[PDB]
């Protein structure tokens, strides 16, 4: 990629955050009309700033910028919990494309921390059929986007059970993930009783089940 | 204002051909561009290239000029302001880095400082290049513990999305979902929420369907009693 | 661009050739041109005269009151209410066709019209009361 | 904010609607003949340059089971049938009792 | 947008439109209502059929002075022999038109129901024949001998068409006031291209199959559509307000 | 103040809102809107019709010859002669309707229209000669 990010910047809720960028001479951001995007990964995108200050129609005028002989820039004033998603940028001509950023993973702090209803859920009638061995859990509006990878077999951590699996911002804005198990049948029933492991900052409260009943 | 979709869910193999479509509604398709991007496994989506409805003159991307090209046919005229056209494009080789999801998007607007960057985009579609076979994903039920939050169990599905998963659509409002885990095997799994009042087993219904593609679907799983 | 060339272009492509539209109009029908004259034809014709020059007339009545007797743009002294329009600068002079526009304002057209005669001419005249000689 | 509003006259826009029309035909019979139905004795004659704009970007919508031109036509040649019968001779006194006989078949 | 339509000329016809235009494409089929059989359905000719039509007899004109000065021209005796009206078609031109017609309308109505063609049922002498005023004399060809075809579901013999001539008319069911046409001595040639087709009702068939359509023009407004389907004028309002940051001087 | 609202009062009052008389009169009467169309109506219609333009136009042609095209005030160059009236400044603004002064210039208001196209127009028109391009 030729063009550049401000990388990973953080803000607080109720004040404003900057994401500059510059490039060379080639692609760069001298007389070469720039592009601000929303990005979900893995969502739809959305348009934001149009050749240069000109904002979008509908988006709130809260978000700024301007263009010097190199650095281009995003101020997003006031904050609301909505914002907490990449970002990119592209410089494109009269008659040319865009050329795309890097991304700015932008998070915004200052948040509430919130307590996630996380319960596990047990194999059921039909995947002792199969015999394949999987056990996996809910977590939402875990804030922050932290996560610890932890279970608990024979009273000890199980090396080749564990399953590290990607997270997500929710739709509601928050964040979900869920853990994975690939065993064998055997190990299963010489293991019987199970324990869950969520390392949460907080309280030692956590909900623990067994297998076998 | 002009909704676009995607086709979406087409997926072939490293050496192969395929082509995919855009459906237009809410819009004057003449005038408006018609551009393509797609992000990689890398970090940085980028840009295709952007074709003229009318005129038919283009400039696509010069890394993908040679192998790239897409043609667009004409529009149907719904009333003087709203019409309903389609986009399409084709793609000579790929690899396991032109793998990832594509999207399309309406041209920004109609006159002369910046047209040909996009404005409205659609749902998108998702292309894996593994060449890896297809397989049929597996139902099981996933039971609560406590019941003496719910949802239903997908285990070893190999590639793209399984989307809707609940019987009948009679519930949207209030139906958290979940995204996919990669296996250590690589063969993909899934699972999903819905959050409805705590209540009896014999009064209502616990039925849910998923649809695929790679196989086709038919059975729709329901939960053991316990 | 003979006539109409820009009816379905942009209002800006449209604003840089609306002489030609108003030229022909009025002008436009080639009007000029057993003993009786008294046919259904000619009656045809009359009317369709008179409504020609009543129709001119109406309008030409109204750019008179605004300043603008003998220019095809005028600039007027009087604010735009954001209740008429939302969207920006470049958003609807590079988006919409006048035929658009048209029905847009269609509804609240006549408000504009009461409130142009006011500013730019029944106070811009009067204005001058205190300026003319002094 | 700091918008003003400006005037423009020769705007290119219009309304669905129907006023009267106009006959127009070019030097056809004269001398030749004349005293047409139709052209009656005079006409406005029309131009032999064709006023003709190709229009582009523009998509109007049409009728033709519920336009006008046609009703104004067809009241248009009634009153024009008529008006070229009513200085001609008028047949009254041909109703009278009639004694006919079948034609001369052999 | 043109100022000026083309040259359309009133041609007085039923059943079957003469000198009309058309600009290519499919036998082009028009209706008010497709669904709806009642309704009249107007057919333009993607090509003419060539039709000749003539008189053979050869009249005199008989003045004899009513009054002062008017004088009433009549029949005098028929010189040369007496002999029937008569249009003629082309046979091999005619089976290649109702063969364009029945192909579009099969797509259009189902593609898979039976083609009925009949005389036209019902109506008065002068609104199912081919009522038309040519060379002074108004004719009434028989329709009767052209929709006898019927076709369905995958120098040169030349069709007639017998014709009696009528003096007496009111058209388009004007009762108000009737005209008497002199016959026109000598000879009489029509001669004309047909380019269009008005067809009615196939009866009220309860689902099932089997239906076409058979030549009625009950009204006189339909014939001028086929030459203004196209055409409609529009209110040109040269006036339009634009907001633009854009103010004269301050104090004038 | 619809129409006439100041008929009555004074001539100032009457000209702080005279811009709404003029707008209906051209305008007004609604004049937009068996076989024939020969009827006794239509013909009073037309006629009514054709002097609302020609009386419209008989007065704008006047104004066109004093500068003013498109301004419903304009102060003219022409000095005013005692002989016409007598009256101080606010004697006549302050005292009489636009009624009573109709009558009182109605004998010498030819005089004056004569003498407007004179000094207004055909001298002010020729002053550029020297001073257009110079
Ligand atoms: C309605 O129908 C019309 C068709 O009507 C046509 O009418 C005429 C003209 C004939 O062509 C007929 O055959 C047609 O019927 C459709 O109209 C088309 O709409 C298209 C989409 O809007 C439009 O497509 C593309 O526009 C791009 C942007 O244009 C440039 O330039 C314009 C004018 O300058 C400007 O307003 C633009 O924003 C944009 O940016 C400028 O670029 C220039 C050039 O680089 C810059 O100039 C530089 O200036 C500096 C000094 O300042 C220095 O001198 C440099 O050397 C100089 O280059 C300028 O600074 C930029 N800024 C400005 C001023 O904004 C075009 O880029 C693109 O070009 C392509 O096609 C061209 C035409 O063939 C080619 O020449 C070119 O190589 C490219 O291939 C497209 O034109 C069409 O142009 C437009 N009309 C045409 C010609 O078809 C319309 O779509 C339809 N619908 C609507 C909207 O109602
Ligand atoms: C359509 O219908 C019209 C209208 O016909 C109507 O009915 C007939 C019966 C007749 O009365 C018409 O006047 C009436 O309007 C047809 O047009 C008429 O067709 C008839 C057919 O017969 C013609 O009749 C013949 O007329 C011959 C000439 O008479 C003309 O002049 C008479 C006076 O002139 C006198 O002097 C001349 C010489 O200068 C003599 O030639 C003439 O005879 C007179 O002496 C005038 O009164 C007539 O109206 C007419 O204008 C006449 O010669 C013929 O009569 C002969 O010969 C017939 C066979 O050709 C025969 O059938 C008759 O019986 C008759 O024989 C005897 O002839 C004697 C001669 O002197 C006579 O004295 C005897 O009395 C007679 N015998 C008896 C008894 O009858 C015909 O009468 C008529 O001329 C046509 N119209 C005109 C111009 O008047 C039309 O043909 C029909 N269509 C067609 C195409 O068929
Ligand atoms: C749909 O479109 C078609 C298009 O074809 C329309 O069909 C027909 O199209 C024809 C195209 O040629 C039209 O033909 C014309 O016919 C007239 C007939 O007028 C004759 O009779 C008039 C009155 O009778 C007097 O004279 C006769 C002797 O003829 C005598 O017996 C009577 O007692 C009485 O005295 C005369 O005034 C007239 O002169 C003529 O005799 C004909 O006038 C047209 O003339 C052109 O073609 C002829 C023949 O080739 C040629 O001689 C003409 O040359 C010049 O010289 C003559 C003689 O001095 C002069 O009259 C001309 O003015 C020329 O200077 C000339 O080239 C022509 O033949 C036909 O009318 C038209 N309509 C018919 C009947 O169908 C069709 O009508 C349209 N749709 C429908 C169904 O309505
Ligand atoms: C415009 O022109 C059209 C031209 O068609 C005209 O239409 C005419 O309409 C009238 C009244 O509606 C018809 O009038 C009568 O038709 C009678 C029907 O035929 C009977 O007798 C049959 C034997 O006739 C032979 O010819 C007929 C054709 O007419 C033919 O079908 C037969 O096969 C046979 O060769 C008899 O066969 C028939 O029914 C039996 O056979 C049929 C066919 O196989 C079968 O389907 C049945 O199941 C049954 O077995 C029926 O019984 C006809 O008889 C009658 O007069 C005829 O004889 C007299 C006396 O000799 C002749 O002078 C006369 O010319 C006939 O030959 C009479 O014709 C008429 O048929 C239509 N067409 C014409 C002219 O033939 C329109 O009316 C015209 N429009 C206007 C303005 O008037
Ligand atoms: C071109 O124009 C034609 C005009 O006909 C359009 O054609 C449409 O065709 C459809 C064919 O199905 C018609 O559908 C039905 O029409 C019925 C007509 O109503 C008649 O009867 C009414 C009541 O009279 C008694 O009999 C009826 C028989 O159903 C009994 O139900 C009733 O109890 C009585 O005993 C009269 O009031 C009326 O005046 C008529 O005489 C409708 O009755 C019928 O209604 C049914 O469907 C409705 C719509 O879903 C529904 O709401 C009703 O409850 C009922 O189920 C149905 O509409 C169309 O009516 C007919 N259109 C018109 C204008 O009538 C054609 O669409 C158009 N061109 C196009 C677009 O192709
Ligand atoms: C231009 O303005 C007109 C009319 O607005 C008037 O004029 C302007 C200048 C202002 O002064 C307004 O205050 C005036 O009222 C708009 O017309 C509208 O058209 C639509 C579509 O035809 C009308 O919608 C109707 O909806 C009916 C159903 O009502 C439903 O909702 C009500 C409220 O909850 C509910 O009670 C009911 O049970 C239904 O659920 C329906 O039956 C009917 O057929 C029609 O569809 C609407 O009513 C009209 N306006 C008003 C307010 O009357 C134009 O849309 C506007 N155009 C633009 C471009 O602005
Ligand atoms: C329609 O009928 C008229 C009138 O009968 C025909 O006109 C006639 O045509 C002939 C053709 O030769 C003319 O020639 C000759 O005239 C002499 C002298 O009159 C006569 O003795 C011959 O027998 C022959 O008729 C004739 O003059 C002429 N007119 C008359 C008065 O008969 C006409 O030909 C017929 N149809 C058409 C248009 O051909
Ligand atoms: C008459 O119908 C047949 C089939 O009913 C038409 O053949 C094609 O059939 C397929 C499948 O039913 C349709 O999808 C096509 O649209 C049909 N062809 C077309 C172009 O319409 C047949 O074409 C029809 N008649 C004709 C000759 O048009
Ligand atoms: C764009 O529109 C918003 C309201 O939607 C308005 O507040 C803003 O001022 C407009 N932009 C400009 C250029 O003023
Ligand atoms: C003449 O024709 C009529 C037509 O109805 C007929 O009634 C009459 O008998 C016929 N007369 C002769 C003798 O031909
Ligand atoms: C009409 O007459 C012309 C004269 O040349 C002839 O060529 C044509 O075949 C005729 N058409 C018919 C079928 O009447």
């Amino acid at each position: 990629s030729v063009l550049t990010q401000s990388a990973s910047v953080s803000g607080s809720l109720g004040q404003s955050v900057t994401i500059s960028c510059t490039g060379p001479n080639s692609v760069c951001c001298s007389h070469k009309s720039i592009s601000w995007y929303q990005w979900p990964p893995g969502r739809a995108p959305t348009l934001i700033i149009y050749e240069d200050n000109e904002r979008a129609p509908g988006i709130s005028p809260r978000f700024s910028g301007y263009k010097s002989y190199w650095s281009a820039y995003l101020t997003i004033s006031d904050l609301r919990p909505e914002d907490e998603t990449t970002y990119y940028c592209c410089s494109y001509t009269h008659n040319s494309g865009c050329v795309f950023g890097t991304g700015t993973k932008v998070s915004v702090l200052g948040q509430s921390k919130a307590n996630p209803s996380v319960t596990l859920f047990p194999p059921s009638s039909e995947e002792l059929q199969a015999n394949k061995a999987t056990l996996v859990c809910l977590i939402s509006d875990f804030y922050p986007g932290a996560v610890t990878v932890a279970w608990k077999a024979d009273s000890s951590p199980v090396k080749a059970g564990v399953e590290t699996t990607t997270p997500s911002k929710q739709s509601n804005n928050k964040y979900a993930a869920s853990s994975y198990l690939s065993l064998t049948p055997e190990q299963w029933k010489s293991h019987r009783s199970y324990s869950c492991q969520v390392t949460h900052e907080g309280s030692t409260v956590e909900k623990t089940v067994a297998p076998t009943e | 204002e002009g909704q676009l979709v995607q086709s979406g869910a087409e997926l072939k193999k490293p050496g192969a051909s395929v082509k995919i479509s855009c459906k237009t509604s809410g819009y004057r398709f003449n005038f408006y561009h018609i551009n393509w991007i797609r992000q990689t496994a890398g970090r940085g989506p980028e840009w295709m290239g952007w074709i003229s409805p009318y005129s038919g003159d283009k400039n696509l991307a010069p890394a993908f000029q040679d192998r790239v090209i897409m043609t667009t046919d004409t529009e149907v005229p719904v009333t003087s302001f709203t019409s309903t056209g389609a986009a399409y494009m084709e793609i000579r080789n790929l690899k396991f880095d032109d793998t990832g999801t594509y999207f399309c998007a309406k041209g920004l607007l109609r006159d002369g400082s910046s047209t040909w960057l996009p404005y409205l985009w659609g749902q998108g579609t998702l292309l894996t290049v593994s060449s890896a076979s297809t397989k049929g994903p597996s139902v099981f039920p996933l039971a609560p513990s406590s019941k003496s939050a719910l949802g239903c169990l997908v285990k070893d599905y190999f590639p793209e999305p399984v989307t809707v998963s609940w019987n009948s659509g009679a519930l949207t409002s209030g139906v958290h979902t979940f995204p996919a885990v990669l296996q250590s095997s690589g063969l993909y799994s899934l699972s999903s929420v819905v959050t409805v009042p705590s209540s009896s087993l014999g009064t209502q219904t616990y039925i849910c369907n998923v649809n695929h593609k790679p196989s086709n679907t038919k059975v729709d799983k329901r939960v053991e009693p316990k | 661009l003979g006539f109409l060339g820009a009816a379905g272009s942009t209002m800006g492509a449209a604003s840089m050739t609306l002489t030609v539209q108003a030229r022909n109009l009025l002008s436009g029908i080639v009007q000029q041109q057993h003993l009786l004259k008294l046919t259904v034809w000619g009656i045809k014709q009359l009317q369709a005269r008179v409504l020609a020059v009543e129709r001119y007339l109406r309008d030409q009545q109204l750019l008179g009151i605004w300043g603008c007797s003998g220019k095809l743009i005028c600039c007027t002294n009087v604010p735009w209410n954001s209740s008429w329009s939302n969207r920006n600068l470049s958003e609807i002079w590079d988006n919409m066709t006048w035929l658009q526009w048209d029905k847009e304002i269609s509804n609240y057209t006549q408000i504009i019209y009461g409130l142009l005669e006011e500013s730019q001419n029944q106070q811009e005249k009067n204005e001058q009361d205190l300026l003319a000689l002094d | 904010e700091n918008l003003w509003v400006t005037v423009y006259y020769g705007v290119p826009v219009w309304k669905d609607a129907e006023t009267t029309l106009f006959c127009a035909s070019d030097a056809k019979a004269y001398e030749t003949e004349k005293h047409n139905v139709w052209a009656t004795h005079a006409c406005v004659p029309t131009d032999p340059n064709p006023q003709e704009i190709h229009l582009e970007n523009v998509t109007e919508e049409f009728n033709m089971w519920k336009n006008n031109m046609v009703e104004q036509m067809h009241t248009d040649i009634i009153s024009l049938w008529d008006q070229s019968l009513k200085p001609c001779v008028k047949l009254t006194p041909l109703c009278v009792t009639l004694q006919c006989t079948n034609v001369t078949n052999n | 947008t043109v100022q000026c339509t083309h040259g359309i000329k009133p041609v007085v016809s039923t059943q079957l439109l003469l000198n009309g235009s058309l600009a290519e494409e499919e036998v082009m089929i028009r209706s008010e209502n497709i669904t709806n059989n009642a309704k009249n359905i107007l057919v333009q000719f993607n090509t003419p059929v060539q039709i000749n039509c003539t008189r053979p007899n050869n009249n005199t004109r008989k003045s004899i002075r009513i009054g002062p000065g008017q004088a009433f021209y009549a029949t005098g005796d028929i010189i040369g022999d007496i002999r029937q009206a008569h249009c003629n078609v082309s046979k091999a031109t005619w089976n290649e038109t109702l063969g364009k017609v029945v192909k579009q309308l099969r797509k259009h109505f189902g593609n898979n129901t039976i083609i009925r063609f009949a005389n036209s049922s019902g109506g008065d002498l002068e609104v199912t024949t081919h009522s038309f005023n040519c060379g002074g004399e108004f004719f009434y060809c028989n329709t009767s001998g052209l929709f006898n075809s019927t076709w369905i579901s995958n120098s040169n013999d030349s069709i007639t068409l017998p014709c009696r001539i009528k003096q007496i008319i009111n058209m388009w069911q004007r009762i108000g006031q009737a005209m008497y046409a002199p016959p026109i001595q000598g000879v009489i040639r029509c001669v004309s291209n047909i380019t269009g087709l008005i067809l009615t009702r196939d009866g009220g068939s309860t689902n099932s199959t089997t239906e076409t359509f058979r030549p009625g023009g009950g009204d006189m407004r339909d014939n001028w559509r086929s030459e203004l389907y196209k055409y409609k004028v529009v209110k040109i309002e040269p006036l339009g307000v634009a907001p633009t940051r854009c103010k004269r001087r301050v104090v004038g």
